[PDB]
């Protein structure tokens, strides 16, 4: 009356990931800042949801100082951020 | 003299208006000239 039962089992695997898409940071011309500004200006207040959101996301000093009167200075912003405004607007213009 | 500033910027004013509260784009609209001739 005696038994012997050894059992050892140890597993791991999790290498499924894919997300790293970088911004272009492309040279945005001054004419493109003005055009972009006008194209966002013709978009109504609830379309401005993403617009202001990515400006507060990049620029934290505006977020804390003025959550009310948020000066989105297109001509003096990041060309990466201006590409995010570019991505949004052209997706919201060019249907299909 | 003027010393007027252009600046390509839209001041998004977080306002509450209508049945649906919306915030709208504006700018720093002070120091009006509004036509001249006697100058």
């Amino acid at each position: 009356h005696h038994h012997h039962h050894h059992s050892h089992m140890g597993k791991q695997a999790s290498a499924s990931y894919d997300s790293e898409e970088e911004e272009e940071g492309l040279p945005m011309s001054y004419d493109e800042k003005r055009q972009l500004s006008l194209d966002i200006n013709r978009l109504p207040g609830e379309k401005l949801g993403r617009v202001v959101h990515i400006i507060q996301s990049r620029e934290p000093s505006l977020r804390d100082s003025n959550p009310d009167e948020i000066e989105i200075d297109f001509e003096t912003l990041k060309p990466t951020t201006l590409r995010e405004l570019e991505r949004y607007v052209k997706s919201c213009l060019q249907k299909k | 003299e003027f010393t007027g500033s252009p600046e390509i910027k839209l001041k998004i004013t977080k306002t509450i208006q209508n049945g649906r509260e919306l915030f709208e784009s504006s700018l720093c609209g002070d120091l009006l000239n509004e036509v001249q001739a006697s100058e």
